[PDB]
């Protein structure tokens, strides 16, 4: 089957939910408990933007 | 000396010395042996040992 | 540097890619940090012009020396050939 | 009739689609987010998460890092060569005589499987992944031997002991044990360290 | 004493009172079953046979020791002509069958190991 | 027997923050002291009382070793005395 | 004695961990090329501590499968 | 110990290759131990409960003169030594085969 | 473990069922205590149920006998129901005094295990 | 896959119980002990990442436009 | 073990090596860049060397069994 | 995957220890490698809680 | 170092070396049956050593002046004694803690015993005898 | 000497005194048995070697003791050291023994000491 | 039934008069709790490294 369209998914699953997470890292505080949902996800949506720019340059076969 | 038997009550008896000292299983026999001369003697057991 | 073929050609081509899709993505994180995209003042979802500049600058850094440094990491390493 | 009611949940997978501390993974964009230099893939190919421990994963795929090699066979390090300096090959050596630094394929199963059991079971708590059968453990110790002898009870986690008084008489001086302060010690704790372990004989 | 083993036919006594695979024990191949094959008391090196005889002589007709009411106690006797008269020659080799004298002495007397 | 300061609940403590206002314990916890009569009949008019003791000990000291034998041996008592 | 490649695996992964804790704690990378004496020292130091953190971490996930299994 | 019908084929995943979560089973053609080596094998049938022993239905399995004519799993399960002895008595199936 | 004295109260019999229970699934006992226990319940019950099959039986006779078959009825039953009580409790005393035996015996095992007795050091 | 979907959920599981964790302080060379104060301001964090997550997911299923290709 | 865990080092060092030239600093590159990556290089080359010397040898210092010396 | 997941766990718990641990980076003892030790169990204790508090908790 | 030295120091040395490591050998064979206790901390065994450095070295000058090996014996059996009642007490709590927060309790109490009561015993002792 | 001979030397046999230098040198040992190899002659710094604390002890236990029963009452020790029973931690019969002139409370002053 | 359980109640309440007197809201130093309040023991106890003492 599509073996590369799956481990496309795979690893888009894990840069968005590695983007989320760093934009909750960043974004939370008061040693959790206090963090703003619509700031995170724009933090999230820069951050899909920033990893899509920097994905032609960087995951590809040397 | 300290006589001491491993299996059954022997005795180791010196004629010319004019000794014999009964190693029993478990009796750590204390003896004293002072030789007044110099000499080599020979001896068997004195108990029946098997 | 014992080195062995353990991991075929498919696995070699497969784990360099993941290798650098992880790379990509911690670079990613770090050029985020270098232009501040990561404020946690941010207002919106956007980047503004300076923003967009900083990561043209962090995205030329980084193909500018992606290439030369694995070969220079490759040559200083001198990894024996697997025979 | 312990499996009247025993095992009510089953699709684990249903549970972790729920209460998993992640974005819904049906996102149809997921499949095509990005674009990447993917190459040729005839098979199917697992996403390795972690920046440390993903080739890891790899590692205990391919069959062949389980072979093993002598000493002669594995003489350098990524950075070194360990044949020059017969110390750091010493080193080396005794650093992969240790078990737990070279531990093998089917400890390391076991362990994986205790550890998806242990993660499943405190975080989900489905009672499936439980063992089915209940294994009874006996000490079955011969007190026969002359060589290993165990401890009833055990020993007390601390103990005072009064050093012996007047054991000594060489130099008239009845206070043997003295601390690096120079005070005559007259008492000292005794600390147990390891419960489990044994006491040479 | 060969005759006298008799874990020889130990194996049969399994199937004695188990009789649900007892055809399956009848069904292997015999090797000493109902049989006595005594070791080469002597070297003969000829070739012409694979197997020599080692069964007492007197044991060779069966039929004979079908009417007699003795064991086989009488071929294990008086058998042989090798004498070896040496002080040196161990004619007992059971250093525990002995006696404590007129005084019984103990250990020595009270004991298997020793007596 | 012993629980530790660092993992005792206070449980007791929190039946005292349950209790009303007028409680006596209150009073008893604002210091007022209680005796046990000792004129005989005022001791036959303390002989009524048993069961409610009982039953405000065991809301105070549910988890009491002694509070929880001395109550199954009066309920057993009870039970056999009646039978 | 044979160790296994996976250990070796193993082995070159925590040595690569433990390089880079000692490297961004000790700050080698400001550097001329050279470590410097406090810089060797540091690292020396780093390197011990991440060995001995690498073998309780690993005794203590092989006595957690035990308490599992046992 | 003979072989009834030829074994599943390797699966395509690596990740397969490994004793399974719940059912233990390892799917690989080469272990690293050894001793945890297992071929394992799909065999698709239908159900048939346990029979009954009846002596009006001619019934009647004599285990100890080794003559049967009731499906006792619990003399199977004793005689096999069998460690599921409860759940292999609860029921059985039978073996299908598609057709021929 | 237990106290030791006459002026201490006797073992309940919850107390006895409990300590079997313990020493039937204890992780701190030994495999020799626990074959004995399994042993011990092994054989005790078939004690019981032949002294009440032996009462059900005997009693049965008792109700037939020559004097026995000519009384009034609740007479009768008393007869008959008096061997069959005696036998009953001739059984079930000796399988719980056999089980108690037992795990008293093992307990101690257990004890000297687990060097809990007082007085008791090599 | 089953598989694969249960692996992301507990690889996010993983990182959201350390990232609450780091918040929480929850390590310390005191004791191992984990206090029940510390057991609640955990239960805060991760309450309060359920819910997090939650709002996305459910911000996420009502527009795809917020997650388009690059 | 093989090549790719030697891709997988050079991964990291690169990284290591960006965040040394880059990670506060955001500019244009030039071979002044080159000579700092190349400088990083050789420090993160002589840091896991050190690393690994100290390793081995406190991982070899720990006693395992009697000490024999034929 | 199993494994992965425990090598992540490990690695994770590793790390958060010798940042917690190493801060000072001097010499460790006896009584540092307990203290390491604590860390190590209080980080799996308290993401047996987490998990746990997620699964609707 | 152990090339330096000759055969029979040589010998010496691994002599010394295996009795002084016989305990690691000593780590490798364990008994399920036993109840495992957490050791006490190395922090705890270092402020219970300090403490009893402070009650040697207050008891150094009685006992230093003292002639009497019957008195010293006597001092020494009633500050055993009590101190021995208190590591008791101690060690009750210790083998039934169930957490390192339970164990450094159990520490500092019996720190805080020795520390406290046990100087004015101490004291009162030393000023009677 | 610190077990002196004398104490049973009315009997010929050191049975008695064998077991009283056993007893006296475990207690000792069991008393210093584990700073032996840290500030005893077992150090690895020769020039800081201490002799033993019960090294007379030892050696007198020795010389009154034989081979085979030295190594029982070592077994026998080894099993107590393994129990780590302290004799004072079992000990009762002093309540049961008759009062002597050496009981007294105030020992210091029982004795006399005159020049 | 009223004497044995009014010298039993009347301790038992003189107890806990006293104890709220001194407002002491502690429970009974011999009270067992239930299970779920029990903290569990942790088993994990991973033994110290061994290393040759210089002494
Ligand atoms: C009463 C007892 C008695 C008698 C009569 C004898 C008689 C003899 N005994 Fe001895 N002997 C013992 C009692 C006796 N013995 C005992 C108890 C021991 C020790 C056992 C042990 O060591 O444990 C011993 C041991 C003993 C040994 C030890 C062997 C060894 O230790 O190496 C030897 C060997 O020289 C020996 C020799 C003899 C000889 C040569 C005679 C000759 O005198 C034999 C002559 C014959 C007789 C003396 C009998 C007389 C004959 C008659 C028929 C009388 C009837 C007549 C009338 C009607 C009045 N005897
Ligand atoms: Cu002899
Ligand atoms: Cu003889």
């Amino acid at each position: 089957d599509n073996y590369a369209a799956d481990v496309q998914r795979q690893f888009n699953r894990t840069a968005f939910d590695s983007l989320y997470k760093i934009c909750y890292n960043s974004l939370v505080q008061k040693n959790g408990s206090t963090i703003d949902f619509q700031k995170q996800i724009d933090c999230h949506q820069r951050l899909i933007q920033v990893f899509a720019k920097i994905a032609p340059i960087v995951v590809k076969v040397e | 000396l300290i006589t001491n038997s491993y299996d059954i009550v022997h005795s180791w008896f010196i004629p010319g010395l004019g000794i014999k000292l009964d190693c029993v299983p478990g009796r750590s026999t204390h003896h004293t042996f002072f030789i007044d001369n110099v000499g080599f003697y020979y001896g068997q057991c004195a108990e029946i040992c098997g | 540097m014992s080195t062995r073929k353990i991991f075929d050609s498919e696995e070699q081509s497969f784990i360099r890619l993941v290798d650098k899709f992880y790379l990509g993505l911690s670079l990613t994180k770090l050029c985020a940090q270098s232009c501040n995209l990561l404020r946690n003042d941010i207002s919106g979802s956007a980047l503004t012009q300076k923003e967009k500049d900083c990561l043209s600058i962090c995205y030329n850094n980084i193909e500018k020396t992606q290439s030369a440094f694995y070969a220079k990491v490759k040559t200083t390493m001198n990894l024996p050939a697997v025979e | 009739l312990s499996l009247i009611n025993q095992y009510k949940s089953l699709n684990l997978s249903s549970s972790i689609k729920h209460n998993a501390p992640f974005i819904n993974r049906d996102l149809y964009v997921f499949d095509d987010l990005f674009s990447y230099n993917l190459g040729d893939i005839t098979t199917k190919k697992s996403l390795f998460n972690d920046k440390n421990s993903f080739l890891t994963s790899y590692s205990y795929l391919n069959n062949n890092s389980w072979n093993n090699n002598e000493f002669d066979l594995i003489d350098n390090l990524p950075f070194t060569t360990l044949f020059d300096n017969n110390d750091l090959f010493n080193n080396y050596k005794s650093f992969f005589q240790d078990s737990i630094f070279n531990s093998p394929k089917k400890q390391l199963s076991s362990d994986s499987k205790q550890l998806f059991k242990h993660i499943i079971y405190r975080s989900i708590k489905n009672n499936i992944i439980q063992d089915y059968t209940k294994l009874v453990k006996h000490e079955d110790f011969d007190e026969y031997s002359r060589w290993i002898k165990r401890s009833p009870g055990e020993v007390l986690p601390l103990r005072i002991i009064k050093y012996p008084l007047g054991l000594e008489t060489i130099h008239n001086n009845i206070f043997e044990n003295t601390n690096n302060e120079g005070n005559v010690e007259l008492f000292r704790l005794r600390f147990n360290s390891n419960s489990s372990k044994m006491q040479h004989k | 004493f060969p005759f006298l083993e008799k874990m020889k036919y130990n194996q049969y006594k399994e199937y004695k009172n188990d009789y649900l695979f007892y055809l399956d024990f009848l069904k292997k191949e015999i090797t000493d079953d109902h049989s006595f094959f005594w070791k080469a008391r002597k070297v003969i090196k000829l070739p012409q046979y694979s197997v020599f005889s080692f069964v007492p002589l007197k044991l060779m007709m069966w039929k004979t020791m079908i009417n007699y009411p003795e064991s086989f106690w009488y071929a294990a006797s008086r058998v042989v002509q090798s004498r070896r008269k040496k002080v040196f020659v161990t004619k007992c080799s059971a250093r525990t069958l002995t006696t404590a004298g007129w005084t019984f002495i103990t250990p020595f007397s009270s004991n298997i190991k020793y007596t | 027997e012993m629980i530790l300061p660092h993992n005792n609940r206070q449980l007791a403590r929190q039946y005292f923050d349950s209790l009303p206002e007028n409680d006596i314990n209150r009073k008893y916890y604002e210091g007022l002291k209680y005796e046990t009569p000792k004129t005989f009949f005022g001791r036959f008019l303390n002989q009524f009382n048993i069961d409610a003791k009982l039953d405000t000990l065991s809301k105070f000291y549910t988890y009491q070793k002694t509070i929880r034998a001395t109550q199954a041996e009066l309920q057993e008592d009870r039970k056999s005395y009646l039978t | 004695t044979e160790v296994s490649n996976h250990n070796y695996t193993q082995a070159v992964a925590y040595l690569n961990r433990a390089t880079s804790s000692c490297v961004k704690k000790c700050d080698s990378l400001n550097n001329n090329g050279s470590l410097s004496s406090k810089q060797e020292s540091c690292l020396k130091t780093c390197a011990e501590n991440h060995a001995i953190a690498t073998k309780i971490h690993a005794e203590y996930i092989r006595k957690l499968a035990e308490s599992k299994y046992l | 110990g003979g072989e009834v019908c030829p074994p599943m084929d390797a699966p395509t995943d690596s990740t397969l290759f490994v004793n399974d979560t719940f059912t233990g089973f390892n799917p690989d053609p080469a272990n690293p131990e050894d001793t945890e080596q297992v071929t394992l094998t799909e065999i698709t049938g239908i159900v048939r409960r346990g029979e009954q022993q009846d002596i009006l239905a001619r019934r009647r399995n004599w285990n100890k003169e080794g003559i049967y004519n009731w499906v006792d799993l619990d003399y199977m399960g004793k005689i096999f030594r069998l460690f599921n002895l409860d759940a292999i008595n609860t029921a059985y199936i039978e073996r299908v085969v598609p057709s021929f | 473990m237990e106290p030791f004295g006459t002026d201490e109260r006797n073992w309940t019999h919850e107390e006895k069922d409990i300590i079997t229970r313990f020493l039937k699934y204890d992780k701190h006992v030994n495999l020799k205590t626990a074959e004995m226990v399994y042993s011990a319940e092994v054989e005790s019950a078939y004690f019981g149920k032949a002294g009440a099959l032996a009462g059900g039986v005997i009693s049965a006779l008792f109700f037939n006998f020559p004097i026995v078959r000519n009384l009034p009825i609740i007479r009768r039953s008393v007869i008959g129901v008096l061997p069959f009580l005696y036998c009953y409790t001739w059984g079930k005393n000796t399988q719980e005094e056999l089980r108690w035996l037992k795990t008293f015996a093992a307990y101690q095992r257990f004890v000297v295990y687990h060097g809990q007795h007082c007085k008791l050091w090599v | 896959d089953k598989r694969k979907i249960q692996h992301e959920g507990i690889i996010a599981l993983i990182n959201y119980s350390t990232l609450c964790a780091q918040k929480c302080d929850v390590l310390k060379g005191h004791d191992d002990k984990i206090t029940d104060t510390e057991e609640q301001c955990l239960r805060v964090c991760a309450e309060k990442i359920r819910q997090t997550f939650e709002f996305t997911n459910d911000i996420y299923l009502k527009n795809p436009n917020l997650t388009k290709p690059n | 073990m093989d090549p790719v865990l030697g891709d997988v080092i050079a991964t990291r060092i690169y990284k290591a090596c960006f965040k040394h030239v880059y990670g506060k600093n955001m500019k244009a590159y030039s071979e002044k860049d080159e000579a700092k990556f190349d400088q990083c290089l050789t420090s993160y080359v002589e840091s896991y060397k050190s690393v690994t010397n100290h390793f081995i040898t406190y991982l070899g210092q720990l006693p395992k069994k009697g000490l024999s010396l034929d | 995957m199993e494994q992965n997941t425990t090598q992540v766990f490990s690695d994770l718990a590793y790390k958060v220890c010798f940042k917690v641990i190493n801060d000072k980076n001097k010499p460790f003892v006896l009584h540092d490698e307990q203290r390491l030790a604590n860390c190590l169990t209080r980080y799996v204790e308290a993401f047996n809680v987490t998990s746990e508090y997620f699964f609707r908790e | 170092n152990v090339e330096e030295m000759d055969t029979i120091q040589k010998m010496n040395y691994e002599a010394t070396v295996n009795m002084g490591r016989q305990d690691l050998i000593t780590r490798e064979y364990t008994f399920y049956s036993d109840y495992e206790f957490i050791p006490i901390q190395e922090d705890r065994k270092q402020q219970m050593e300090d403490a009893l450095n402070n009650l040697h070295k207050i008891i150094h000058p009685t006992v230093t002046q003292l002639k009497k090996k019957a008195n010293v014996q006597e001092i020494q059996d009633r500050v055993f004694r009590k101190l021995q009642g208190w590591e008791g007490e101690l060690n009750t709590c210790v083998f039934s803690a169930k957490n390192v927060r339970d164990s450094n309790f159990c520490a500092d109490r019996f720190t805080n015993r020795i520390n406290t009561e046990g100087v004015e015993f101490v004291k009162q002792i030393l000023r009677e005898y | 000497t610190v077990v002196p001979t004398q104490t049973f030397y009315q009997m010929q046999d050191y049975y008695m005194l064998c077991g009283l230098r056993f007893e006296r040198w475990f207690r000792c040992d069991l008393v210093y048995h584990d700073q032996r190899h840290t500030k005893f002659d077992q150090v690895k710094n020769q020039k800081n070697y201490k002799t033993y604390p019960c090294y007379r002890e030892y050696y007198e236990a020795q010389y009154a003791c034989q081979d085979d029963m030295f190594d029982f009452l070592m077994e026998l020790a080894y099993a107590r050291r393994a129990a780590d029973n302290f004799e004072s931690d079992f000990a009762s019969h002093e309540l049961t023994t008759l009062p002597t002139f050496y009981d007294t409370p105030k020992a210091a002053e029982r004795k006399t000491y005159t020049y | 039934l009223n004497q044995k359980y009014y010298t039993h109640m009347e301790h038992l309440w003189t107890v806990h008069v006293n104890r709220l007197n001194q407002k002491i809201l502690e429970d009974p130093l011999y009270t067992f709790y239930p299970q779920e309040l029990n903290v569990p023991k942790h088993n994990i106890i991973v033994p110290t490294i061994f290393r040759d003492t210089p002494q």
